[PDB]
């Protein structure tokens, strides 16, 4: 379930605006549920008032091991009533074993953007090399694994929100006893399911995140007028 | 002398009120003569007699998708103009 | 202008062919058709009040049963020798379009006139001296003597 | 209600209780308090439980509440049942509401009205987020209105039948103060649509013509276009957008951006259709047709043909008028034949509200005084059925050449002034009651003063009445 | 089309000149290209660094109320 507040709508029609003004692809996870949903709604919007110049892409990076419905073809299905999206214009499914296994997209990713994060274009203003911006809004290990393997890889370029779960721990504190302090008063009801043998990798995680705070920016509360997401990105 | 000059003063009122409604009511008349001319496939009015048989012919012998595609066109620009009236 | 003679011209019309054929019967002479359609119902228009449609001041003496003189035509008479049109028809038809030029028709033209010249005044000193560019630029580009004497020059 | 949250919260086994403190925080009106601390740890939202709250969100007026609900999902049209709205307006609609339905219906129906009277009778014994608009905008709700209407798929359509009803309802004259209340919301929707369509017209021109078009699978039964015109909403026709669409209608093929003169100089010179004078934007037999189908020439050219008419008429009536007809009286009357077809082509494609038109009554009573004028005429050998036919065919004269006002309404300089022109009768009537008085005192004094009883009536009515009638034209009784 | 139905000395002007330079004043010239696109902001920075800047202004003004007056797409009217 995902908290859409008229700021954070309003945000995210901006950031599709700025990837059809720039020609980007957006990466994500592709299925039905949340934030993704959401996505694909405003780049169906987008798509249907102008029609024309250079129509976006969206690239949905789903498990395999979740999808519901599964079809093998060669021959269009169709997929029908986790559940993926009705709006992404490309979707790219890992292959792995079983189904309870979450998290699986997450290696094949990450190499795709360390991949494009080396490869060299040099029809650009970044002296080639293809510019790559990561964005964290929400919350979860998945979001903190994926923000390390970024500021771990070269060109990570993370950008958080002043609102969240994880974009208000990392965003307040821009040692364990702060982290502790931070992450116990930002998630209030979902500490009490954890072990604190990976609390502390958490603590970890986030000292390795704060390593390097030049690859690492954020969105304020005042600073909430017109053209914000260009100015961080 | 009092009965026709007291007239011609109601008229001079009459006309400045009126005039910058008139233009609006002169353009909305414009909608039923454009119905009554663009409707029937329309001929020559004297030889339209002749048309009106070929309705005589008629007597001698007797959920889209482009639809909601431009309903979702209109939302969009709905979502702009109440951006606009709530940034007033 | 144009409006205010627009609408006098179909009243005019209106009027005039049905008073024509209402008195008289097949007038041949084309000026005659003209003086009767158009010009005496023009004449209304500064007051003047159509004088052939009362039968009790309408006298044989100006007529010619026959086109044959200047003068108009006879109304068509009966079989007893009198005028065969009812003056409970025409009466009223001259009252109705002397209302309808001699008074409506020009104090809506009044009105009009005033409307306009209120809308043009902010505007027309602007436009006066926007109009003498092009008298001074007439009267100061030739090296200009008297008009008189201009020939020699 | 912040004192009853700490304590309800607080008990430690009611913390799991999401539906109760939801339904306190609802039943008053602390929407930023369940904004914080309900829908925002992202832990347990089911989407379909919201049904009761829903209901009683919208039975007690609470639209921030429904606005929160929405942006947090739920769908509509999943939620309305036909039980939803046969309990809305069943028990939750109003009596003084339903009073004044019935007085609207009774003294001011209409085609939406009746529509509305009819589903209003359904569902008292698909289309269902505007049978929710109606029960709102009936209701004069006002705020309720606005969350759904943002939520609608034909918004301007929504926007001006609403107008319609509530401009409907404003005339209902007890309780003055529903009919403020329904004036206001009227102006607030019609405002509404104007800029909606404003915005759509001013990014793209094809598209809001797209839109200006569809009858949404019968929303009233309508089109856009069509409600705006029954509501008599000239401010949504007077703007740029309908009129660019209408003039570009009016032109037809022709471009727009050519003056007047090259249109009707190709007019008069018929196959001058064929030449690089016109423009045709908006292999030479399509020139000749996109000229000759065009409203604005087969408009000209009508009016052409009836000026002939009235020619041959004045030419007939005047200077070859016999006891048998001769040729042109036959061409006139197969003339006046074809104005009868086109006068009955236009009622048959109209029906009742064709005698709704002054115009179409007196135009009616036209052909029936020519026709009655033919059975006069064709008594031969005999003069007084022969001089009633003429008389009759002049009195018609006047009727047609009348008309030749009402066809010029379509022009760009006189139209707008003969569109002035009838706004002057309250005037002349006031100027005629007046005189008529004054005539009249006047008149009998004098008769009476003078004179010493008058016993014929004609001679009663041309002193009383006609002299003093005169004196209006400056002539001074004798 | 407004130099074939509303013709005009200055429009004649910029006709041959935009084709000339389709196949010496320059910043007028630059200033033409940004005032025909209705630029709008970029007309406004290059008329602040011209010599003749009243004359600049008035031609700027009779191009566009020239443009103004053509039929198809009011918006750009
Ligand atoms: O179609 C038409 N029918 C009649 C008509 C037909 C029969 C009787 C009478 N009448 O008595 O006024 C009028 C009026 C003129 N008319 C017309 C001609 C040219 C342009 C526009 C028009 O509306
Ligand atoms: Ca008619």
């Amino acid at each position: 379930n995902f908290a859409l507040k008229p700021r954070m709508r309003k945000i995210f029609s901006r950031l599709i605006y700025i990837a059809q003004s720039k020609g980007a692809w957006i990466l994500t996870g592709g299925t039905h549920y949340g934030l993704m949903k959401y996505i694909g709604e405003v780049v169906r919007d987008n798509t249907i008032s102008r029609n024309s110049e250079e129509n976006i892409v969206a690239i949905g990076i789903a498990a395999w091991g979740m999808v519901s419905n599964r079809d093998t073809l060669i021959d269009e299905g169709h997929f029908s009533a986790y559940i993926l999206d009705n709006n992404h214009t490309h979707l790219l499914l890992v292959d792995n074993g079983c189904h309870g296994h979450p998290t699986v997209e997450a290696k094949l990713r990450n190499q795709l953007e360390k991949y494009i994060s080396e490869r060299t274009s040099q029809d650009s203003n970044y002296g080639g090399k293809i510019p790559i911006v990561c964005f964290a809004q929400g919350g979860g290990r998945e979001t903190l694994k994926a923000i390390n393997t970024s500021v771990k890889s070269k060109i990570p370029c993370v950008v958080v929100e002043g609102s969240g779960q994880i974009a208000d721990v990392i965003a307040s504190l821009v040692t364990s006893s702060m982290v502790k302090e931070k992450l116990v008063r930002f998630l209030p009801r979902t500490v009490s399911r954890l072990p604190e043998e990976e609390i502390e990798s958490w603590i970890k995680w986030l000292k390795e995140i704060l390593e390097s705070s030049h690859l690492l920016t954020v969105i304020k509360m005042e600073e909430a007028g017109d053209e914000i997401v260009s100015n961080a990105i | 002398i009092l009965l026709v000059n007291l007239l011609v003063a109601m008229f001079g009122y009459t006309v400045g009120i009126v005039q910058e409604n008139n233009d609006q009511v002169w353009k909305f008349q414009r909608y039923f003569l454009v119905q009554e001319y663009c409707n029937r496939l329309n001929i020559p009015f004297p030889f339209v007699v002749f048309a009106y048989f070929y309705m005589v012919v008629k007597k001698c012998f007797k959920f889209r998708n482009e639809d909601n595609e431009t309903l979702a066109w209109e939302g969009v620009m709905k979502e702009n103009y109440l951006v606009k009236i709530n940034t007033k | 202008v144009f409006f205010f003679l627009f609408l006098f011209a179909v009243w005019m019309v209106a009027f005039g062919v049905a008073r024509q054929g209402i008195l008289r019967q097949n007038e041949q002479r084309w000026r005659w058709i003209f003086r009767s359609v158009i010009y005496e119902p023009y004449l209304a228009m500064f007051g003047q009040v159509p004088s052939d449609v009362d039968s009790t001041t309408y006298d044989f003496s100006h007529c010619t049963f026959s086109g044959n003189e200047s003068k108009p035509l006879c109304v068509e008479l009966d079989e007893h020798n009198l005028p065969r049109f009812p003056e409970w028809i025409t009466i009223p038809l001259v009252c109705i379009y002397m209302l309808s030029t001699n008074i409506l028709l020009v104090n809506l033209l009044v009105a009009m006139f005033g409307y306009t010249v209120g809308i043009v005044q902010e505007n027309n000193d602007q436009v006066w001296k926007f109009q003498r560019y092009f008298l001074v630029q007439e009267y100061c580009n030739r090296l200009n003597i008297p008009f008189p004497f201009v020939v020699f020059a | 209600s912040y004192a009853l949250y700490k304590a309800f919260s607080t008990n430690e086994q009611d913390k799991d209780n999401w539906n109760g403190q939801l339904k306190l925080l609802l039943e008053w009106n602390q929407l930023d308090l369940a904004s914080d601390e309900i829908f925002t740890n992202d832990r347990r939202w089911e989407s379909a439980d919201l049904q009761e709250v829903m209901f009683t969100a919208l039975i007690k007026d609470r639209p921030k509440f429904v606005r929160l609900f929405l942006e947090n999902g739920l769908n509509l049209q999943k939620f309305l049942t036909n039980e939803v709205l046969t309990e809305l307006f069943s028990t939750h609609f109003s009596t003084l509401v339903y009073r004044n339905l019935q007085i609207a219906k009774n003294s001011y129906n209409d085609a939406l009205l009746t529509f509305v009277w009819k589903l209003v009778a359904n569902f008292r014994r698909r289309h269902p987020l505007q049978a929710l608009f109606i029960w709102a905008i009936l209701q004069n709700k006002k705020e309720l209105s606005k969350v759904i209407w943002e939520q609608t798929k034909g918004c301007t359509l929504a926007a001006l039948g609403a107008s319609k009803l509530l401009k409907t309802l404003a005339k209902v004259k007890n309780d003055i103060n529903a009919a403020g209340e329904s004036e206001e919301l009227a102006n607030e929707y019609e405002t509404r649509a104007v800029e909606l369509f404003t915005e759509c017209y001013s990014n793209d021109e094809d598209l809001a013509e797209q839109l200006l078009v569809y009858s949404c699978e019968a929303w009233g039964g309508s089109n856009c276009l069509e409600l705006a015109v029954e509501a008599t909403d000239q401010h949504f026709i007077a703007q740029p957008g309908v009129q660019n669409f209408l003039s570009k209608q009016w032109y037809g093929e022709i471009s727009r951006d050519t003056k007047n003169w090259k249109i009707i100089l190709c007019l008069f010179i018929i196959p001058l259709v064929g030449c690089g004078l016109v423009s045709f934007r908006k292999k030479l037999l399509w020139y000749y047709v996109a000229f000759f189908t065009s409203p604005f020439v087969v408009f000209s050219w009508n009016v052409v043909f009836y000026i002939a008419f009235l020619l041959l008429f004045a030419y007939v009536l005047l200077m070859d008028f016999h006891s048998v007809p001769h040729t042109p009286e036959l061409i006139l009357y197969a003339l006046v034949f074809v104005l009868f077809c086109d006068e009955v082509r236009q009622w048959y494609m109209n029906g009742v509200n064709y005698f709704t038109d002054l115009w179409n009554v007196m135009d009616t009573l036209g052909l029936f005084y020519f026709i009655a004028g033919i059975v006069f005429r064709l008594h031969s050998s005999n003069k007084s059925s022969l001089y009633s036919g003429r008389v009759i065919f002049c009195l018609d004269y006047i009727i047609f050449t009348l008309r030749l006002i009402h066809i010029f309404t379509v022009s760009r300089n006189l139209g707008p002034k003969i569109i002035m022109l009838q706004r002057m009768l309250i005037d002349v009537f006031f100027f005629l009651f007046l005189f008529a008085v004054w005539m009249v005192a006047f008149g009998v004094a004098r008769q009476g003063i003078l004179r010493q009883n008058e016993q014929r009536w004609r001679w009663i009515f041309r002193s009383v009445i006609y002299e003093p009638y005169l004196a209006m034209f400056g002539q001074v009784p004798s």
